[PDB]
């Protein structure tokens, strides 16, 4: 029963992370670069 | 929108994927601002017909409207070595660039050079220079007067003659050029 | 699947150009531009190596090992000898000298790093073969779990000039990639013999076989990727420079009493 | 027993014979196959058709011409010499007097046992529209043989151009358990013993399972070792974008 | 997309330029074959080819 | 038995004996050795690219 | 009917032939085509990995480049340059008078060929080389075919005059192919003739103006004293005198028998 | 079972069943006396003149009285103990057929020593020795529990019998179909 | 104008199988179908033909064996009018047929719409199924019916067209190869049940039930050792480069064992569900 | 092996093919004319003796 909770604990770090990559990145494509 | 999206993905037919992305532009005629953002996402794929359909579908709503940035979306589609992708791009450029000269859009200088550049060049595609000559006459159609107006304030509703003439354009080299039906969408200003 | 599948051919890599692009040389002699594997980039990709290619599509397949087995300059190699170690008495003097010169440099050589010296690259043997030489050395390779390769003085003997030393170049080149390898030399006096006369035709090869043997030993620095055991049968005035503790360490003479 | 390997070209062309002529339920087409019947694995490299006429209202009425086979075999001799007649196929699930008698006519030109194939023209249910059966006597008894689909290298590649996990098996497993319940009920009405005696022995394969529960969780615990790997994979998923996320702040200074 | 382009390439060898021709051809020596006149590519200058110049031929 | 020669345990009170199998476990926690070495290095290098 | 069978036989398609140069893996073998350059082929069916290994003649495919049939190892004309005959020819009546010597030779030769388990229970090994020397043409031909007749093993005649020549690595491939033929067929015995030309110790036992002598001296030593010897095949040599040979080959472990032919 | 072959008169059917009557006495193989009941053999003969040996031992398995069959036979076949040894197997074999689906619908295979002791007319101490002789002669395969006094068998030869047998076997398939509406509907939606 | 040939999925596979065996060996076959000039083109049934001593030629067609097949193919609807012939040849840079050159002119006298199809790859097919046909031109291509109005014309761009040795001229006077394939409702469902990726069919409920459960002896047997294999793959990568740079020459090392061990955990989770899916009928 | 023949043409190409009933084991011999294919190099049928490579500059006097 406790073993199944550790699977969700590692999966809980996904939606708060993979989504946070492009989050700041919208300023790179909009702003002009050298 | 959700129906036409799954047709161009699950189905492996390139002609159907091309017809599905062109059909999306007729639903988006009301909002021309989000059209370049939708066709640019579909402009990246492994199929040429997908890029060919999104090219002409972009110029349908963006012809008589503003938002000059739709030309930059059609810029990488011209460099495509595929023949029918370049032709649909040239026709799409001629629709949006109407009356865009004289310090309005910077891309009016590059399109005017491509008139005689693609035809005389042997490196380009056969069908690429055939549409470049047609695109040269669209901007100057009616003595640089008539333009393509679809879903505007003058008509007040969806133009029946203009929407059918654009559907017939989707079939060009498959049977015999149908471009004669496009004359219904040209009205003078 | 289309890169390899069933059809495969042989080719020699030369120089790359771009990622997944390279120029090679096939067996027929005509060069072709193949598609370099995505795994091979710079360090993993060998500058010059014999590799595998595709028949028609001509794509890179795999890096083939530099096999030294052919119809010319044949050098025998033993696989898993059946001789039991320490099967002959009276070897207690050598049994202490064998482990330090064989088992230690191929296994415990890290102890030499604590001392600050490079591991011995071989050992010299004296006396006629058959006594603590043939059966004894072949039984030591089973204890060290190393590849036992037979390169003798009367081997790689053929009338084509230059392949004798060329085959020597290919054996020690492969021995540098595989650490557990042992190359035994029986009757080195055949190699240690020099030219006392001009032979014109017939045998000119007396002095060529020492070029690549010393290049892989006296030419490079001191490192042991392989065990080179030189057994001297009968030699008096021959000084090839194989003697002295330049590379090989111990000089073992079979007791006559 | 033996084995039957049928190329996908034979099963694809056999179904086409039904649609072209719009054959009704009163007529059933019959055809022949080629291959090598000498080995234990029957391989079908070719198939043909025959002008077979049959009456539905009378099972004693059938017409089969063997002269058309003779002229056809002479044409194959100039094409492929390794192709011999290994049997024949017919259309429709029903086995009547006309279908069982004509099997002996093909035994004259076939040295081994002619392969029996029942072609389903309506392709209704499960897979394998054409089942491979063998004729053997103890009354002719038709036994089912393992059906495998294997073709040559060039044939398998050409099919991919024409068409160019856990839930999938469960969808077909639910309909299979329900179909087995109807086979017992339908067989009961036919009697009012042979199949029921075999099914009772197959079904024979918690008194001894009181201590057998531990080994179930032991296998599940070993599966959890892979779940710990999944956690490590999830830990590695957390390392991936941090390489990119730290490069985001590096571009803020450059831009 | 790069798979179909690279895997279908028949291969190309290396050769040395001998002399240039005003007809838009060039003579390139081939090691397994010999001196053979080929056609200059559209993206390659015929005048930039010098003696013993390393070039790639299909 | 104290030297791990014979595998078994006795009973001093009742004079009995019990069965002791040689393996007491398998390889599980060994995977944490590669896990602890990665999070003590890779994680530290991520702070370097941030500053 | 036989005419039609010949018509059907002409439609058949043959295959190529080659030998494995290198073993890459179990399912992949690096080969060399006799009709073309070097290729690397696969396996098809009925491939026995015990009888097929590195250096074995295979059947190459002209199209898909696969191995279909397994062929025995042959390079030189082993049925022409080497004489192979079933059992023996000369009987015992011609070798008569040597019975005292032959009785001792058959015990160390005929026995390990028939029942190899005789010496296994004792813990010893049977001898390999047996030297039969005497006047030319007297006792060399008789004792050669008489031993193979009583034992039942095939008669292999491979004279030493087919070894030393002007070629690149001739003596290297003669012994290997001779060892490969005796490996395929166990009941065989190899015989030689005029071995005095391929021998000699020179001085330091190297090569001076003789290219093919030293390669023969070492290879014959590495076959018997190596990891794989011939237990079902005995090596026989013939010369005028044993003192004209190389003492390196006369040491124990290879040649255990010196028999004079009077 | 063959209708078209073996065409004989009515008088020869009784003599054919006479050999079938003495064949099932000293051995249990190939089902039991109940197998010839379905085939047109027992119903085609007469119940007297010592032709009832197939009928007598058929119902004698549940009754368990040897004296009923002993009075209808002679001294020749009654002096061999093998007749009484193999007859007790078919008394247990009927109980052995109950180990698949009969009473328990939970698919629990359990057979105790008390149910086979009264049915086979054998004491409790000979129950252990009876199982050893059955496996040794190749009659049945399996193992028995000597602690809790239980029997769990292995593959056997179930008869062609029907009714209550097929009624319990079709109810198990309903449980397979009921799980389609339980476990199947949950996996299909997910 | 030029015809557009639509070949059914059944006829396309037969022509590839008949001309399959051998590079040098040439064969011949006949094509059937019913279509009208300009559009409506189709190919119904195809079958091999007997070969004479000249190989591919006009005299190699035997009307005796052909007339007997007409009554045989009429029952199932396979009987049609001859639309041409297909052949197999080793192939060259130009004129793939070393025998047939002008024999096509004799084919045009019998049928004007008849063509000769030659298989270029000869077991070299990469999956695109590229075949070559031929049509007689002779005097034409000047002020006549306009062929290149249909599909994919103006071939010969750069040096690569089809075989790439033909470029513009192709075989004879730019025959303008046009080939298309189509499938029906029965052909769509049959191919998916036979060859798509790998054929597991013939038992639908026993596909993952037999392979993931009863096959554990040949697959997952000694699963405790199988879990050690997942560690050796991670130890081969994670132990090398922990610095997220170039030292031991690795980049995607954390993602190399990530996707490989993801299916191992997935397969272990699938069999875990199928473990309870055996339905032992326990309950109480 | 036993039922297959090994033929070597003048092209330096050895082809391994099974024997056909049209040819006989006594008719296939070295230094003989055996008609084969130019492309596939497959044995078809033996030819009568015409050009035997007579090795000219050889004195023949009856």
């Amino acid at each position: 029963q406790v073993f199944d909770e550790r699977i969700k604990f590692a999966n809980q770090l996904h939606d708060e992370y993979l989504v946070s990559m492009r989050y700041p990145e919208d300023k790179k494509t909009q702003q002009n670069e050298k | 929108v959700k129906r036409l999206l799954h047709v161009a993905v699950s189905d492996s037919n390139d002609d159907v994927r091309r017809a599905a992305v062109i059909a999306l532009g007729f639903v988006l005629l009301r909002d021309y601002t989000t059209v370049p953002r939708i066709v640019q996402l579909l402009s990246k794929s492994h199929n040429a017909h997908v890029r060919c359909g999104t090219a002409f579908a972009l110029g349908i709503a963006c012809a008589g409207k503003g938002l000059q940035s739709a030309i930059d979306v059609l810029d990488p589609l011209t460099k495509d070595p595929v023949d029918f992708v370049r032709q649909a791009a040239m026709i799409a450029l001629s629709m949006i660039l109407i009356q865009q000269t004289e310090k309005l859009n910077p891309q009016v200088a590059d399109i005017n050079k491509n008139f005689l550049s693609v035809i005389t060049n042997k490196h380009q595609e056969g069908l690429a220079k055939f549409g470049a000559c047609v695109a040269q006459g669209i901007m100057n159609a009616g003595g640089r007067n008539v333009t393509i107006q679809l879903e505007n304030a003058d008509t007040g509703t969806l133009d029946t003659k203009s929407v059918v003439g654009l559907v017939m354009f989707s079939q060009f080299w498959y049977w015999f050029p149908l471009a004669h039906f496009l004359s219904l969408s040209f009205t003078p200003t | 699947k289309r890169i390899q599948s069933v059809p495969l051919v042989i080719g020699q890599f030369l120089e790359p150009i771009d990622q997944n692009t390279g120029i090679v040389s096939s067996t027929t002699g005509m060069s072709y531009v193949v598609r370099i594997l995505s795994t091979l980039d710079r360090e993993l990709l060998k500058p010059s190596m014999s590799v595998a290619l595709h028949r028609h599509s001509n794509a890179l397949v795999d890096i083939l090992p530099p096999d030294s087995d052919s119809s010319i300059s044949v050098m025998g190699e033993n696989e898993k000898p059946d001789v039991t170690y320490a099967d002959v008495g009276g070897l207690d003097m050598q049994k202490q000298e064998i482990r330090e010169a064989v088992e230690l440099p191929l296994v415990q050589a890290d102890l030499y790093e604590q001392i600050g010296i490079d591991p011995p690259r071989g050992v010299l043997l004296y006396g006629p073969p058959g006594t603590g030489k043939t059966m004894l050395v072949k039984a030591v390779a089973n204890s060290t779990k190393a590849a036992f390769i037979r390169v003798n003085g009367s081997e790689f003997v053929h009338k084509y000039l230059g392949e004798g030393p060329r085959m020597v170049r290919d054996v020690f080149r492969l021995a540098r990639e595989n650490a557990p390898s042992i190359i035994f030399i029986d009757e080195v006096d055949s190699i240690a013999t020099k030219r006392f006369d001009a032979q014109t035709g017939s045998d000119r090869e007396v002095q060529r076989i020492l070029i690549e043997l010393l290049t892989q030993m006296d030419g490079f620095d001191q490192s042991t990727n392989v065990k080179v055991i030189m057994a001297t049968n009968r030699a008096d005035t021959l000084d090839p420079a194989l003697l002295r503790p330049g590379r090989l360490d111990r000089k073992i003479e079979f007791p006559s009493l | 027993h033996e084995k039957v390997t049928i190329a996908p070209l034979v099963l694809l062309s056999a179904l086409d014979h039904y649609e072209r002529t719009q054959t009704k339920e009163n007529k059933r087409c019959v055809g022949v196959i080629l291959g090598d019947a000498n080995s234990s694995t029957i391989r079908v490299t070719n198939s043909f058709a025959l002008p077979f006429e049959e009456d539905e209202k009378n099972s004693d009425v059938w017409f089969l011409d063997h002269n058309y086979i003779e002229n056809m075999n002479e044409m194959c001799k100039k094409i492929n010499a390794k192709e011999k007649l290994i049997g024949w196929y017919h259309s429709g699930p029903k086995l009547r007097a006309s279908d069982l008698k004509i099997n002996e006519l093909f035994k004259k030109y076939t040295q081994n046992n002619p392969l029996l194939l029942i072609v389903d023209v309506k392709q209704q249910g499960v897979g394998l529209p054409t089942d491979a059966y063998v004729a053997i006597e103890q009354e002719k008894t038709f036994l089912h043989l393992p059906c495998t689909i294997e073709a040559e290298e060039a044939e398998e590649i050409g099919v991919e151009h024409l068409l160019r996990i856990r839930l999938t098996n469960q969808l077909k497993s639910l309909k299979g358990l329900q179909s087995k319940l109807k086979d017992v009920v339908e067989y009961l009405d036919k009697v009012i013993h042979t199949i029921l005696g075999k099914l009772q022995d197959v079904f024979n394969l918690n008194n001894l399972q009181k201590a057998l529960t531990v080994k179930t969780n032991d296998e599940l615990m070993v599966i959890y070792i892979s779940n710990l790997v999944r956690s490590i994979i999830a830990f590695d998923d957390l390392i991936e974008n941090k390489i990119q996320n730290k490069k985001i702040q590096e571009q803020r200074v450059k831009d | 997309k790069d798979e179909l382009r690279l895997l279908q390439e028949p291969g190309s060898y290396v050769g040395e330029v001998i002399k240039i021709v005003s007809d838009k051809k060039v003579l390139v020596k081939v090691q397994p074959e010999g001196k053979y006149i080929v056609d200059v590519a559209k993206d390659i200058n015929v005048k930039d080819l010098k003696a013993s110049q390393r070039v790639c031929l299909r | 038995i104290l030297d791990k020669i014979f595998y078994g345990v006795l009973d001093q009170g009742n004079g009995w004996l019990y069965v002791y199998e040689t393996p007491n476990q398998d390889a599980t926690y060994d995977s944490a050795l590669e896990l602890v070495g990665q999070l003590n290095k890779v994680v530290d290098q991520l702070f370097e690219k941030a500053s | 009917d036989k005419t039609e069978n010949d018509i059907k036989a002409l439609q058949s398609i043959g295959q190529l032939i080659g030998e494995v140069m290198k073993e890459l893996s179990e399912e992949k073998y690096i080969v060399k085509a006799s009709s073309g350059p070097r290729y690397i082929v696969g396996v098809r069916n009925s491939v026995d990995r015990s009888k097929l290994k590195k250096g074995v003649r295979v059947t190459l495919d002209i199209t898909t480049l696969t191995i279909m049939r397994i062929l025995p190892r042959e390079t030189d004309p082993l049925v022409y340059n080497m004489t192979s005959f079933e059992q023996g020819e000369i009987t015992f009546d011609g070798i008569g008078g040597l019975t005292e010597q032959i009785r001792e030779l058959r015990e160390v030769i005929e026995l390990p060929l028939k029942n190899p388990e005789i010496f296994q229970r004792v813990g010893i090994k049977p001898p390999k080389g047996v030297l039969l020397y005497g006047p030319p043409g007297t006792g060399k031909t008789l004792l050669a075919k008489a031993v193979a007749a009583t034992i039942g093993a095939n008669f292999i005649f491979s004279p030493a005059s087919g070894i030393v020549d002007k070629y690149i690595g001739e003596s290297a491939r003669i012994i290997r192919e001779m060892f490969a033929y005796a490996k395929e067929h166990e009941p065989c015995i190899i015989f030689m003739d005029e071995v005095d030309a391929i021998g000699g110790r020179r001085f330091s036992e190297g090569t001076s103006a003789d290219r093919e002598i030293q390669r023969t001296l070492m290879e014959l030593l590495t076959q018997m004293d190596g990891f794989d010897n011939l237990g079902q095949t005995k090596i026989i040599m013939a010369t005028n005198r044993p003192d004209t040979l190389d003492p390196a080959l006369l040491r124990p472990g290879r040649l255990d028998r010196k028999v004079e032919i009077p | 079972t063959l209708e078209p072959s073996t065409s004989i008169t009515l008088a020869e059917r009784q003599q054919l069943a006479y050999d079938l009557s003495i064949s099932a006495l000293l051995g249990d193989k190939i089902y039991n006396f109940g197998e010839l009941l379905h085939h047109p053999i027992m119903e085609t003969i007469v119940n007297d003149s010592n032709y009832d040996w197939l009928f007598q031992l058929l119902n004698a398995l549940t009754v368990g009285d040897f004296d009923k069959f002993d009075s209808l036979i002679k001294v020749q076949i009654s002096k061999i103990p093998i007749l009484a040894q193999h007859e007790s197997f078919l008394r247990q074999k009927i109980c052995l057929m109950t180990l698949i689906e009969t009473v328990f619908v939970k698919n629990i295979r359990m057979l105790s020593f008390e149910d086979i002791s009264k049915a086979t007319h054998l004491p409790k101490d000979n129950v252990e020795h009876l199982v050893m002789r059955a496996i040794s002669l190749g009659l049945l395969k399996g193992s028995i529990d000597q602690v809790n006094e239980l029997v769990t068998i292995s593959w056997v030869q179930p008869r062609i019998i029907s009714g209550d047998q097929i009624t319990k076997m079709k109810d198990r398939l309903v449980e397979w179909n009921d799980q389609v509406e339980k476990l199947g509907k949950k996996m299909e939606a997910r | 104008t030029k015809e557009t040939v639509y070949i059914s999925s059944i006829a396309l596979l037969k022509m590839l199988k008949h001309g399959r065996a051998g590079v040098p060996m040439e064969v011949m076959g006949l094509m059937l179908g019913e279509f009208v000039d300009d559009y409506t083109v189709n190919v119904v049934d195809v079958f091999a033909m007997p070969q004479s001593g000249t190989g591919v030629s006009v005299e190699a067609v035997d009307d005796v064996f052909q007339a007997k097949m007409m009554d045989m193919l009429k029952q199932t609807g396979r009987d049609q009018m001859v639309v041409g012939w297909y052949h197999s040849h080793p192939g060259f840079g130009c004129w793939l047929s070393s025998v047939d050159v002008n024999t096509q002119k004799s084919f045009e006298q019998l049928n004007s719409r008849a063509v000769a199809v030659v298989v270029d790859p000869i077991q070299s097919v990469k999956g695109k199924v590229v075949i070559d046909a031929f049509r007689l031109i002779d005097t034409g291509a000047l002020i006549n019916n306009l062929e290149p109005r249909q599909t994919t014309s103006n071939t010969g761009l750069l040096n690569k067209a089809n075989i790439q040795a033909l470029i513009h001229g192709l075989n004879r006077h730019y025959y303008s190869l046009n080939i298309d394939y189509h499938k029906t409702a029965k052909e769509t469902k049959m191919l998916m049940n036979l060859h798509k990726e790998q054929w597991q069919s013939g038992l639908k409920m026993y596909d993952y039930e037999e392979k993931e459960e009863s096959n554990l002896a040949a697959t997952k047997s000694m699963v405790k050792i199988a879990e050690q294999y997942s560690k050796r793959i991670e130890e081969e990568k994670e132990l090398t480069e922990e610095e997220l740079k170039t030292r031991y020459v690795g980049r995607q090392d954390p993602k190399k064992h990530l996707s490989e061990t993801a299916d191992e955990t997935l397969e272990n989770n699938i069999v875990s569900v199928l473990t309870a899916g055996v339905n032992s009928v326990a309950i109480k | 092996v036993g039922k297959a023949a090994v033929v070597k043409t003048s092209s330096r190409q050895t082809v391994f093919l099974p024997m056909v009933g049209l040819v006989d084991p006594d008719k296939l011999k070295p230094n003989d004319l055996v008609g084969v294919n130019k492309d596939s190099y497959l044995i078809l049928d033996t030819l009568p003796s015409e050009f035997d490579s007579r090795v000219k500059a050889m004195e023949v006097d009856e």
